[PDB]
């Protein structure tokens, strides 16, 4: 059911989703360890993905939030890195999507940073780098991050670490 | 997946010591969020 449309960098639309991505940009705590050391990306493409059944899904469960928060969605453009991308723009983020060793408990985590969401591109901590270099810090091979529409509703503040 | 904390939707962490960071969000339920956009990148090494 997913298309992925591409979006011309000329479009306002890559143009803003661009913009999120470089100014969320930050130095981590790991100096570079999970993620890579840079201050900014290359983009190469930016896809809008269409799926009618998964759409439906998400604004079904807005809908019920909005209605047990006063009519508020509290909902949010929120980056998400992930070894399974492909799984998740196909068939919608499930359990298996779960960080279950999260400092917040087994959910689906999501970050204001696009830095943030860059160190699990592949894999917790960054895992062995990429595919083909094994290389946590690769400049050379192509990696994917979700720039994804998150309702929140009522949230639960943890002041942490 | 975990439950939500009763009587709440998600999850936020606060950054409380690295005065630069924003916030993070859990969710517990599949449904609450859609992936919009798909990025295609690279990081660039700094000069
Ligand atoms: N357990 C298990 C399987 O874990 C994952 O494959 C997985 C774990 C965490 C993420 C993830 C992705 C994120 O983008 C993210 C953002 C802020 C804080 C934590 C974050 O964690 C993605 C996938
Ligand atoms: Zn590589």
């Amino acid at each position: 059911g997913t298309i992925l449309i591409d979006l011309s960098p000329d479009d306002k639309e890559f143009q803003s989703v661009e913009e999120e991505m470089q100014s969320t940009v930050r130095e981590h705590r790991d100096g570079g360890h999970a993620g890579g050391i840079f201050n900014r990306y290359n983009i190469l493409k930016i896809q809008k993905v269409c799926n009618k059944k998964l759409w439906e899904r998400y604004t079904h469960r807005r809908k019920e939030v909005s209605e047990e928060n006063h009519n508020h969605a509290n909902e949010r453009m929120l980056f998400h890195g992930s070894p399974f991308v492909n799984a998740i723009i196909h068939k919608g983020f499930d359990e298996r999507h779960a960080y279950i060793g999260g400092m917040f408990g087994a959910g689906i985590y999501f970050a204001e940073n696009s830095s943030k969401s860059n160190q699990y591109v592949y894999g917790i901590g960054g895992g062995t780098g990429c595919p083909v270099h094994k290389d946590r810090s690769c400049y050379i091979c192509h990696r994917q991050l979700l720039f994804c529409r998150v309702t929140l509703g009522k949230s639960f503040l943890q002041f942490s670490a | 997946m975990a439950h939500s904390p009763p009587g709440h939707h998600s999850v936020t962490g606060r950054p409380s010591v690295n005065g630069l960071a924003l916030a993070e969000y859990v969710i517990y339920r599949g449904e609450q969020a859609y992936p919009e956009y798909l990025i295609t990148y690279q990081i660039m090494r700094p000069e």
